[PDB]
């Protein structure tokens, strides 16, 4: 299911090799200076040299601030994490605002952790070659080595493992004919189950028979797991393993999202650095796109302009849509963009001008193309004219309903009559203001 | 390196056969069936051109099926002219009726293998002839027959140009062959120099 | 240049010779021989029940309707046994250079 | 123990010098077909060497492979003069 | 895939008759189960055992002279004994695929066909050349079958499965020459002695010292030809055991420095030949300074091959040089194939591919003719070429046009 | 110039004596 979203045509900033801006910029049109600033900041992000830097996508409504935000996000690629957040999500009834902001900052930061493990598997043929008793002591019966005949699909390879592991072999039901999961360093044996070759159709049992391993006995499984710092925080927050945690009444209330700074910073950062400099993981700072930043309370901005001061804070892309308005939580304290004047000094303002009527027509045409419906020249011109009259977002919403009206009327392309009828069936707020 | 090409066999290789192991595993697999009786029955191949009959191992279910390989006996298309046809059309001075008949018999027997024909050609009953000469004669006769009955122009001169030149080449003495190779290398050097010149311009 | 000239021609078609590389019967490699027929080609293949590459091989029908699988020897016959890691998905790039990953599946 | 390991390795080596594999698993390989995909993702069928098939018509023109040792084919264009 | 066009196996008792050893066996098999000496102990006793028991006369005679059967009585006796003892199969029960040399006369061929279709009444028959089978044994339709039998060396070329009769070169160089030279060398350095046929028991002898042994008091065996054959047996044993072919022009500087090799005669006499053990296999390739015939004019192996190639049309030589087929007993000698390859390479004109079929590892070269015969018989399409009893009884009995 | 010209001349002069030449000038085979 394609499930076309509101604005999915944006695929990237579409900047030329020289870094300038063009019209057909991979879905997004116009906004030359804004897209160039987006390119500069995405180059910054890719550099991964600076932290705690914020940028403000100030601009009137309809300038496609969220559009260019998703464009730069896609340009960054799925490699680096991108956590979208709206100012309303900060208001939580169970966890304070600043801690939600810190959790979002952590989510915005990524971390790839590699893990290589040398493991041996295959059908076992246990046999202990009798050896003279310990030569340092007396005589008797001892075992200096324990040979395990691991048989894999590719062949057979006997391993003369250490004799001390014999306890593990006897611990689990390791009988001749089952698949075992050996570990190089640890040596612990974990039986996977009997081989399917012995799973007679008349034997009723499940989870006990497994297929033979494909490949050499010695396998060096390399696996990479990308988890944000917030994932590690949550994992180390709650407990696991016994301790009467199975209770329902006094424990089912899992929403204990409350978090402290000691655990968040400190030990977690240190272990992350140890994994980084040791070669076990690679840090991947992402981006935190915060739209409707003006909706945050002053208690949120006062914590933002302090968290951005930290060396670990990721890149934040604020997108304020309102203009000069009183800061929330303050007594008639008017500030530009609804953001305190102190935080605006820490953010780079990327201004976005209004779309030219030609840009409106281009946007309408590319949205119609993405939708997959053909529109005649006259219909497209009428759509552009009405998008110039009222908000541009009204025109793009008139494509699908006009398309369905055309399809039901027996015609394929959206004729001017269809859009004309839809404009009278549906209209915008500017016309609805006539109460 | 690259994949190998060999007709029969290499030095150390070995080929796997079919499986007949795990009788216990396949006990009931093959125990629920039987074997179709095979009989040392006599078979008559229609391509024998006579009444002889031999034996062969076949199942009793297809006592018929005269012979599978019988359809491989495809005789070459060799015209069969009469005496009057030779007297009227194929008459020649150097050649004679008996010689042309012998040539056609050898051709029909060896399947137009002019080399083997010349090899087995009776140089005693008829003076020595060359391969290209036999080919020219045969193709001329075939063309004349196809025309009178109502394929491509044969040029003995070409064979007269190919075989002696190729023989003289095969007989290249060691010293003169090395000199020819040196001249070839010198011509290659001249070509490389010309390439360098045209590139520098 | 001399009596041996190609000036002669008639209503027929002439076969052209190949120079600088004398060819051989169809059972020779095109790289070294000429017109190498694929029928005599030994290529890397992987068996069905086993999970090991037996090396270069070619399918052939034998007496009694039974089909055989000849094999060949090259590159020590050991690098191909490890090549299974390249077909299932230095001694690592060599498996990719000696061949074009044209190993027979199933 | 070192000598025992050496002799065991030698014995195992001797075992590997007789024959690696000797069967083909006719259960599936006998009837199943073989296919591969090159670096370019192109498909090709495995040609199995079968005996000469019965010719149903005058096709399969005589090739005279032994002559191809020095000749390859006949181009269309020629000198086109006496 | 039922494989209906695989092949057919209908009797076809291949009988590859040879001057040193006759071979026989059923078609379809890979190795002939019958291999015994060809010479009969004519007083007829023809067997590896019967030909080694002392009796009144037991004169040894080979029916095939120059590879051509001449004594039809001895040939018929050999065939009957072979059948009855080794095969135990009724004559008129299975066809026969006997082989012949490329130089078989028409009259002799007709006489052989008559003997096959009259006294044995075999259901069918087919007489193919030895070079053709030797070529089929190697799956080659074109090539130079360098036969090196015990009485002739011939580089017979074949074209599309047909032997080029005009290209054959019957060089006298063969096993008999090597055996005569070895006998002469022995007589020069020591006294050639009979195998254990007469030696009762041997004793320990110091290397180079005269040997001592006990003589048997059995029959005298006045027939010297039989003694000559018993001596040729040990001569051939020596040839196949220690005699080695040189690898170069055989200068008298390297042979004196090569390792030494030993050999024990039937009586225990131990002697070393590391100095001149490679002098005898020289006339085979360089018959210019042989002590036997110093004023002779012969062609070596490479010379014979080059002549056989040149005497044929040039259009096939590319397929002859590139598919040289070495065969026969003399070839099994050490360094023979390598010397032949070197000589042909240095002699053959460059730019022409020269490839020696790798078949010297095994001793199957001798049996190459029988292998090719069995292969040809096992074919299905060939099942129509057999000369049936009807074609003979009809009155034609003409194997020339049918073969 | 001073030597390459003489080399080219002696090569062209010794190129083809009477037609026989291994690199080229090979009579084409006839079809059958
Ligand atoms: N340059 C452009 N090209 C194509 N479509 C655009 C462009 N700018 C805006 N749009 C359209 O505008 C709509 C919403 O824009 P948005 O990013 O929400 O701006 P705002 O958040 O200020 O309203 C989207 O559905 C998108 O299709
Ligand atoms: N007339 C013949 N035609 C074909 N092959 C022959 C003929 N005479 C002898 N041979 C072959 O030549 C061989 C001669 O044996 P010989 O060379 O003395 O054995 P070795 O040298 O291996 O000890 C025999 O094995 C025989 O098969």
């Amino acid at each position: 299911t394609q499930r076309i979203a509101s604005h999915s045509h944006v695929k990237g900033l579409g900047l030329d090799e020289s870094g300038l801006a063009k019209q057909a910029a991979s879905g997004l049109v116009g906004q030359e200076n804004a897209r160039e600033a987006c390119g500069v900041i995405v180059e910054l992000i890719k550099s991964k040299k600076m932290a705690g830097r914020a940028v403000l996508l100030a601009g009137p409504p309809g300038t496609g601030k969220t559009a260019l935000a998703l464009a730069i996000a896609q340009e960054l690629g799925s490699k680096v994490p991108f956590c979208p957040m709206v100012g309303s999500e900060v208001y939580s009834t169970e966890i304070k605002k600043t801690e939600v902001l810190m959790e979002n900052f952590r989510r915005a930061i990524g971390l790839r952790i590699k893990e290589t493990k040398e493991v041996y598997e295959g059908e076992v043929t246990e046999l202990t070659p009798c050896e003279t008793e310990n030569p340092m002591g007396g005589y008797g019966k001892t075992i200096s080595h324990v040979i395990i005949g691991l048989k894999t699909a590719k062949g057979t390879k006997q391993l003369k493992l250490d004799p001390s592991i014999f306890e593990s072999l006897q611990k689990e039901r390791v009988e001749a004919g089952d698949v075992i999961y050996i570990e190089a360093n640890s040596g612990a044996v974990k039986r996977q189950g009997r081989c399917d070759t012995y799973a007679t159709e008349f034997d009723l049992e499940a989870e006990e028979y497994v297929p033979l391993p494909k490949g050499d006995v010695h396998k060096k499984k390399e696996i990479i797991q990308d988890v944000t710092l917030h994932d590690l925080d949550v994992a180390n927050a709650r407990p696991q393993g016994g301790q009467d945690i199975l209770s329902m009444m006094g424990q089912l209330m899992k929403p204990k999202k409350t978090e402290i700074t000691d655990k968040l910073r400190g030990e977690i950062n240190k272990v992350v650095n140890k994994y980084i400099d040791q070669g076990i993981a690679e840090l991947v700072p992402g981006v935190l796109f915060v739209d409707e930043v003006h909706m945050l309370d002053i208690e949120c901005f006062t914590y933002l302009h302090r968290a951005l001061e930290s060396s670990i804070a990721p890149i934040v892309i604020f997108a304020s849509n309102r203009g000069n308005c009183v800061i929330r939580g303050t007594e008639d304290i008017t500030s530009p963009h609804g953001i305190p004047l102190d935080l605006l000094d820490r953010v780079m303002i990327i201004r976005t001008m209004l779309y030219t009527p030609q840009e409106m027509k281009q946007i309408i045409k590319i949205r119609a193309q993405t939708e997959g419906i053909n529109i005649s020249e006259e219909a497209l011109n009428h759509l552009g004219e009405i998008g110039t009259k009222t908000t541009l977002r009204y025109s793009v919403q008139l494509l699908t309903p006009a398309n369905l009206l055309a399809k039901i009327n027996g015609k394929d392309s959206i004729e001017k009559e269809h859009v004309e009828e839809i404009s009278e069936l549906f209209y915008d707020a500017k016309s609805s203001a006539k109460i | 390196y690259a994949l190998l090409y060999s007709d029969k066999k290499d030095a150390p290789p070995l080929l796997p056969s079919d499986t007949g192991q795990g009788y216990r595993t396949v006990k009931a697999k093959l125990g629920s069936k039987k074997v179709r009786p095979w009989k040392w029955m006599p078979f008559t191949n229609p391509a024998r051109k006579d009444g002889a009959m031999f034996f062969h191992w076949r199942r009793a279910a297809e006592e018929g099926k005269d012979y599978p390989f019988a359809r491989f006996n495809k005789t070459v298309q060799v015209p069969v002219y009469s005496e009057q046809e030779y007297q009227l059309y194929l008459h020649d001075d150097a050649w004679t009726k008996a010689e042309t008949d012998h040539l056609f018999d050898l051709s029909r027997r060896f399947d137009l293998r002019f080399v083997v024909i010349h090899d087995r050609y009776d140089h005693q009953q008829f003076k020595k002839r060359s391969v290209e000469d036999l080919k020219e004669r045969y193709y001329h006769i075939c063309a004349k027959l196809a025309n009178v009955r109502a394929r491509r122009k044969e040029q003995l001169e070409r064979l007269y140009n190919r075989t002696p030149e190729q023989v003289a080449e095969e007989e290249y003495l060691l010293q003169e062959l090395r000199k020819i190779e040196a001249r070839k290398k010198e011509r290659e050097k001249r070509s490389q120099d010309l390439q360098k010149l045209i590139t520098a311009a | 240049d001399g009596p041996f000239a190609f000036r002669r021609k008639a209503g027929c078609q002439y076969y052209a010779p190949h120079l600088d590389q004398t060819g051989n019967w169809p059972w020779t490699s095109p790289k070294d021989g000429g017109l190498g027929d694929v029928r005599y080609r030994y290529c890397l293949t992987t068996l069905t029940v086993p999970q090991r590459c037996i090396g270069f091989a070619r399918r052939r029908v034998g007496r009694g309707g039974r089909v055989l699988l000849d094999r060949a020897h090259s590159d020590y016959d050991s690098v191909f046994h490890h090549l299974d890691l390249e077909m299932l998905s230095s001694k690592d790039l060599s498996q990719i250079l000696v061949n074009i990953k044209s190993c027979r599946w199933r | 123990n070192l000598k025992t390991l050496q002799e065991r390795e030698a014995r195992l080596r001797l075992e590997q010098e007789e024959a690696e594999l000797l069967t083909y698993t006719r259960e599936d390989a006998y009837s199943m077909e073989y296919v591969y995909e090159d670096v370019d993702g192109q498909t090709e069928v495995m040609p199995l060497w079968t005996p000469p098939t019965p010719p149903q018509d005058d096709s399969d023109i005589y090739l005279d492979s032994v002559m191809c040792l020095m000749y390859e084919a006949t181009p269309i264009p020629e000198a086109k003069l006496p | 895939s039922g494989g209906v066009y695989g092949g057919d196996e209908v009797g076809a008792l291949v009988f590859d008759i040879g001057s040193y050893t006759v071979r026989a066996g059923y078609a379809g098999e890979d190795c002939p189960k019958v291999d015994f000496p060809t010479a009969i102990g004519m007083v007829y006793y023809i067997d590896t055992n019967a030909l080694r028991v002392p009796r009144e006369n037991m004169e040894a005679i080979s029916p095939l002279k120059n590879g051509m059967v001449e004594d039809w009585d001895s040939f018929q006796a050999i065939l009957d004994h072979t059948y009855k003892m080794h095969v135990k199969s009724e004559a008129s029960l299975h066809p026969v695929l006997m082989s012949e040399a490329p130089w078989n006369t028409r009259a002799k061929r007709e006489k052989l066909t008559e003997l096959m279709f009259e006294h044995y009444n075999i259901p069918a028959f087919f007489l193919c050349k030895t070079a053709v089978l030797t070529a089929f044994a190697n799956g080659r339709s074109t090539g130079l079958i360098l036969d090196s039998g015990a009485t002739h060396t011939t580089a017979i070329p074949v074209h599309d499965g047909y032997v080029l009769q005009q290209g054959i070169v019957k060089s006298p160089l063969a096993g008999d020459f090597i055996t005569m030279q070895c006998r002469e060398l022995f007589q020069e350095m020591n006294i050639e002695l009979v195998p254990p046929y007469m030696i009762a028991s041997k004793e320990a002898v110091r290397e180079g010292s005269p040997a001592n042994w006990k003589r048997k008091e059995k029959l005298p065996q006045v027939t010297r030809s039989w003694h000559n054959y018993m001596c040729n047996c040990v001569i051939q044993d020596f040839q196949a055991s220690v005699l080695q072919v040189s690898d170069s022009t055989y200068d008298e500087q390297v042979a004196a420095q090569m390792p030494t090799v030993h050999y024990e005669f039937p009586n225990g006499y131990n002697c070393d030949f590391g100095a001149e053990r490679l002098k005898i296999p020289e006339g085979l390739f360089d018959p210019s300074n042989v002590k036997g015939l110093s004023g002779n004019t012969m062609l070596g192996v490479s010379h014979v091959v080059t002549t056989s190639v040149g005497m044929c049309d040039i259009d096939i030589r590319p397929g002859l040089y590139g598919s040289v087929i070495v065969a026969g007993g003399n070839t099994l000698i050490q360094s023979f194939t390598d010397r032949l390859n070197r000589e042909l390479s240095q002699k053959t004109p460059p730019s022409m591919r020269l490839k020696l079929i790798a078949n010297n590892t095994t001793v199957e070269r001798r049996f190459s003719s029988w292998i090719g015969g069995s292969i040809l018989a096992s074919l299905g399409t060939f099942q129509q070429m057999w000369i049936s009893k009807q074609e003979y009884e009809e009155g034609g009995k003409q194997c020339v046009e049918r073969k | 110039q001073i030597t390459l010209e003489n080399q080219v001349h002696q090569r062209i002069a010794e190129l083809r004596k009477a037609g026989l030449w291994s690199q080229r000038r090979l009579p084409k085979l006839q079809e059958a």
